[PDB]
């Protein structure tokens, strides 16, 4: 294991972060990509903890480029 | 304390670095965020906000006929940028011509309305009897949510983030050093956007 | 023999120069590669290579002299530090 | 007797009030606790170790 | 647009109103202007203090109930308006027992002193107080030693707490206007006009770099 581990105050944003919730505001949309995520996050219209169906594309290595869409959430996709 | 700049660096054809001169100790951030939201939702430009595509058009996924899904075309259409003159409404009409590959540079351009870009594909044709598709532009300040109905992004940039860095001359040393980072969809240079910024705050601060 | 004695105090542990210690905070703005440094603490510890920089920089004919300026603390020894 | 005390006064009852950051002026999106500690200097300086 | 408005609700702590701006420049114009209310305006403080029998900052003077620093320190809490010049020169005399004020100095016409209910020190025996100061301009935060005679540090801040809030304003317009209230509350030296002029004018200064 490496001995390099985010400590607690870190931990603590990236599980407050990545944590969903049921009714929040600005959920159920469709958004293209990570950056219309962070403009929609940075202009304080959908909240951070929010079940959205984002679009995000990674590549696969074996170096193969893919498109796909999940229902995440708006911190997980930042 | 003046700076002298603001220095840009390029590293991008649409991606910039502007580097600014060592301010005081205090009025890099304020100055960072001033720019920075002002730049984010105050510049006002022009985008799509509803698409009318021919078929059935029942709902926002139950459609076929294509390779790719409906759902694709409207967020790669979203995703694209166009300006415009100082109309405030425009109606474009997109027609296809067989089974090919479509890209941004095939909507039926009128003399009022520019295309930024040319090499943007939205969707693959692979069956004949393409279907048109009828737009419609309505300017905007921000961001604006959906509540056939898309979102739409105003903003003429995609991403603003600034950093203080730790940089000082060599008689004090308690001094800000700014960095922004800007990634206009290229609809307008990085520096202009950042000097259209900067007049708008300083009509705003003129004002009062 | 034992703890205290000829061999365990100067051959296994020995004190060493060009060494200091000082308390710890911590930093946000580094990275993982780079750690932070105090001015003066800096200044005594690389206190050999600014006496060959000031040398070689003509800054100084004698070593003297260099100490000298060193102690006046003035803004081509912080450059001569930082470089 | 702590919360009658906070009650008497133009105070809140969980004494978690919700304040503003300084740097972008936004707010947080919980409150936290404010308040007068009793907080002394030691005598360990930093010029006697360094 | 309109102009900025002027509350009263105390001499000594204002209100300025600034109505309309458009939907998103109030929390930008509110924060920048609390910052620089907080730490840019220059002000008046004492920085030295030279009297005839106290020769250091630790000595005990003969007919005075508290110590030098505490002298020092009631200095450093008043404030000093001046109307012009960048150096001044105070005197004062007080003999006798009684309590020494701020308003028994001698001042100059342009110096404005405050009425001062806050007491410098007490004289019990009958001991002449012979003490000079001295007043510099400048802005932030000077300490005494990065600059028989004394030394005392300086706050060149006029301004204690500044805080705003965005409301929102019902105005026929083309979309929701929303309005700020600022207020700001200074120690009498400097006004809550002046203070928002010379933060808009140091504003204009620090935008003129782009273009």
């Amino acid at each position: 294991e490496p001995i390099i581990v985010p400590s607690q105050d870190v931990v603590l944003g990236l599980y407050y972060m990545s944590r969903a919730l049921e009714n929040k505001k600005g959920e159920g949309m469709v958004f293209a990509n990570t950056s219309e995520v962070k403009r929609a996050y940075d202009n304080r219209v959908v909240e951070l903890h929010a079940k959205v169906k984002v679009r995000i594309t990674q590549v696969d290595v074996d170096r193969t480029s893919g498109t796909s869409i999940v229902d995440t959430t708006v911190g997980r996709a930042l | 304390l003046r700076p002298r700049g603001p220095q840009i660096e390029r590293l991008t054809d649409n991606r910039a670095k502007v580097v600014i001169e060592p301010l005081e100790r205090g009025y890099g951030h304020t100055l960072g965020n001033a720019l920075r939201r002002v730049l984010l939702s105050s510049i006002p430009g022009f985008a799509i906000t509803e698409v009318e595509i021919d078929g059935v058009l029942h709902e926002y996924t139950t459609v076929e006929g294509l390779q790719e899904d409906v759902l694709d075309v409207l967020l790669n259409l979203k995703d694209v940028a166009i300006r415009m003159h100082s109309g405030d409404s425009a109606t474009l009409s997109l027609s296809k011509q067989g089974p090919g590959t479509v890209t941004a540079a095939d909507i039926r351009t009128d003399h009022n309305v520019e295309i930024i870009n040319g090499d943007h594909v939205i969707c693959h044709l692979t069956k004949d009897t393409a279907l048109n598709m009828r737009l419609k532009i309505e300017r905007g300040f921000g961001y604006q949510p959906a509540a056939l109905m898309l979102d739409a992004s105003f903003s003429p940039v995609r991403r603003v983030a600034y950093a203080v860095e730790a940089a000082r001359v060599e008689q004090r040393t308690d001094l800000d050093k700014l960095v922004i980072d800007i990634e206009t969809n290229g609809t307008i240079d990085a520096e202009e956007a950042v000097r259209t910024a900067a007049d708008i705050l300083s009509d705003q601060l003129s004002v009062f | 023999k034992g703890k205290q004695g000829r061999f365990r105090q100067n051959l296994l542990g020995k004190r060493v120069d060009y060494s200091g210690r000082s308390v710890i905070t911590v930093g946000p703005y580094l990275k993982l590669h780079q750690c932070g440094l105090p001015k003066k603490m800096a200044l005594e510890l690389f206190k050999p290579f600014v006496f060959a920089k000031l040398q070689r920089r003509g800054l100084a004919t004698t070593i003297k002299a260099a100490k000298k300026l060193v102690e006046r603390e003035e803004a081509e020894v912080w450059d001569i530090l930082e470089e | 007797e702590i919360k009658r005390m906070l009650e008497l006064a133009d105070l809140p009852q969980s004494g978690q009030t919700q304040l503003y950051d300084g740097r972008t002026g936004e707010a947080f999106d919980r409150k936290t606790t404010v308040g007068y500690m009793h907080y002394l200097k030691l005598n360990h300086l930093v010029d006697d170790k360094m």
